[PDB]
């Protein structure tokens, strides 16, 4: 499967992963390529969160979707 | 002595959460429907268990506002709130060293949890109602001989990438829907560049935008924040990031609406030398509508400024979220919301939010349609 | 009984003795309430409305400058019964002092609100200086 990533420059770079995948692998492939560490990482679709704890089907995620990269931010 | 309404008092550590609610609770359909609810409102079935949890979050959110608009109240707890929250997503249940307490992070992703839990007690139905569709054409660089169309791509807010593109916040959303996606794929051939165009398809009746303010640098290896000023303006029109066909439709509405507008603002500054006068004029307003407008859409293509979370200080690993809402009768009178400590402000005051420097600048950008 | 004896005496006093010591006089009432303040916290509440009543009984000449002056001052100090009695003195020929205690204790009424008890006496002062372009005066004086 090959999804599409908008990270923070707003450029699209390609990722090859699996729909029986956790979103804590998509995230460690990101962390090698990029050196974004995962849990700043926020992997958004359908501007719903999509957890570490979630996968790449449970909100019907095949290819030739982007997903939306945002960064955390610590505080209250 | 006047009317004013309450805020709430931050705990410490949950500023995430309190600055985030105000804003949501100025969105008209918003604050209705989490007084209405029943629990008979019809979910989204498929299974799943943490539906249940969201149905809790709803009924927190319904007392938190009971408390908000009534006086016999000066601040509004978020501690069964927190509690529901920290049981829902167990990210914020951990312990920090030499600092102390319970995970402090983060306004965006709170929005979109947020709206995740009021969508599945609401239905896809009220997804639709901060959604926004797009027409995606994933089309090669030179001649297409590979093409995918997208709709079932989505968001429920606008992310303006800020890469130093920025002086306006136009030209930062027009660079983030403009995009070259590069592959890394077989084809017949492989490595196409392709462009990528996102319109979009369907307004949403609520817009949010959000800056987007971080970055990794790669050349320190360290998460910096980006600064940069941005004017927003208050009235926003988003005629140029439609398709020809979308856009025709809107703007001639808006055209209309901008007669009677401008009759308003003419005839309230005679009358002064309120809201039973408003409604008059929204019978009007009406009128001008289109007949073929459906659920989950803006009957115009603008929107007026009702919220900005700003983020003040030093850099991202650290935060302190105030919060400017705009009054829910008033138009250019806005209620500064400093968690418990609530006055009132001018229009200069939210201009001055624009940003770069240690000062307040926006992350987010709460919209509604219908221009008045 | 000694806070309101020991202004009782200067008014008295001042009248009665020729009449250009009357401005002096004033002066000693704007440090008593200083000296009060830190002296007793009881012996304050009485003060402050004593020092209006100062003002309207020795018939000073300078109306415009000291009951504004010690309004905005006397909101943060308990006993909102002193702008009664400020404007005793402030009402002298009507809309012409009046103007500017209708202006200053609206704003002060209005902007706080600490108690409807507290209300109550700050509403009552301003309408009392006021008459209708200087229907008739008041003078303690016979």
């Amino acid at each position: 499967m090959q999804i599409f990533v908008k990270t923070l420059t707003g450029k699209t770079i390609t990722l090859e992963v699996e729909p029986s995948d956790t979103i804590e692998n998509v995230k460690a492939k990101i962390q090698d390529k990029e050196g974004i560490p995962p849990d700043q990482q926020r992997l958004i679709f359908a501007g719903k969160q999509l957890e570490d704890g979630r996968t790449l089907s449970d909100y019907n995620i095949q290819k030739e979707s982007t997903l939306h990269l945002v960064l955390r931010l610590r505080g209250g | 002595f006047a009317q004013l309404p309450v805020g709430f008092k931050n705990m410490g550590n949950t500023c995430y959460l309190n600055a985030t609610l105000q804003a949501l609770y100025r969105v008209n359909d918003l604050r209705d429907m989490i007084l209405n609810y029943n629990p008979s409102q019809g979910v989204s079935n498929s299974g799943a268990q943490d539906e249940e949890i969201h149905k809790q979050i709803v009924i927190e959110m319904k007392r938190c506002f009971e408390n908000l608009q009534n006086k016999s109240f000066k601040s509004v707890l978020p501690i069964v709130l927190l509690n529901t929250l920290r049981k829902c997503y167990p990210q914020f249940a951990e312990r920090d060293s030499q600092g102390g307490f319970y995970k402090q992070q983060d306004a965006e992703e709170l929005f979109t949890q947020l709206f995740h839990s009021m969508s599945i007690v609401f239905g896809d139905k009220f997804s639709e109602d901060f959604r926004i569709q797009f027409k995606t054409t994933i089309k090669d660089t030179a001649n297409d001989n590979d093409i995918t169309v997208k709709e079932n791509e989505s968001d429920s807010k606008l992310q303006c990438h800020i890469s130093g593109t920025t002086n306006f916040m136009r030209n930062g959303l027009l660079e983030g829907l403009n995009e070259k996606i590069e592959k890394r794929s077989d084809l017949t051939g492989a490595n196409s560049i392709y462009s990528v165009e996102k319109k979009i398809s369907r307004l949403p009746k609520f817009l949010t935008v959000q800056y987007v303010r971080f970055f990794w640098k790669r050349s320190t290896n360290k998460k910096s924040k980006i600064l940069r000023k941005v004017v927003f303006p208050f009235q926003l029109d988003v005629a140029d990031m439609l398709t020809p066909e979308y856009a025709a439709e809107k703007v001639k509405v808006r055209d209309e609406l901008r007669k009677v507008e401008k009759e308003k603002n003419e005839k309230e500054r005679e009358i002064k030398r309120n809201e039973s006068e408003k409604d008059q004029w929204l019978e009007e307003y009406k009128k001008h509508f289109p007949p073929n407008l459906e659920k989950g859409e803006n009957p115009s293509c603008v929107y007026n400024l009702i919220g900005v979370i700003t983020h003040q200080g030093a850099n991202s690993e650290s935060g302190h979220y105030q919060a400017f809402i705009r009054d829910e009768l008033d138009e250019n009178k806005w209620y500064k919301f400093n968690d418990d400590k609530v006055s009132v402000v001018e229009k200069e005051k939210i201009e001055s939010l624009a940003g770069g420097g240690e000062s307040d600048s926006a992350l987010i950008l709460m919209y509604k349609g219908f221009g008045l | 009984s000694d806070k309101d004896a020991t202004t009782d005496g200067k008014n008295d006093d001042e009248e009665e003795e020729k009449e250009a010591g009357i401005v002096d006089e004033l002066a000693y009432a704007v440090l008593g309430i200083a000296l009060i303040a830190l002296g007793e916290d009881i012996g304050k509440e009485m003060s402050l409305r004593h020092f209006g009543h100062l003002m309207h009984y020795g018939n000073e000449h300078i109306r415009r400058m000291v009951p504004l002056a010690m309004g905005i001052v006397s909101v943060s100090d308990p006993q909102m019964k002193v702008f009664d009695t400020l404007t005793r003195f402030s009402h002298d020929a009507d809309l012409e002092v009046s103007m500017n205690s209708i202006f200053a204790m609206g704003l002060c009424g209005a902007g706080t609100n600490n108690a409807r008890l507290a209300q109550l006496l700050r509403q009552l002062a301003s309408y009392y200086s006021r008459e209708q372009d200087a229907l008739f005066i008041t003078r303690l004086a016979q």
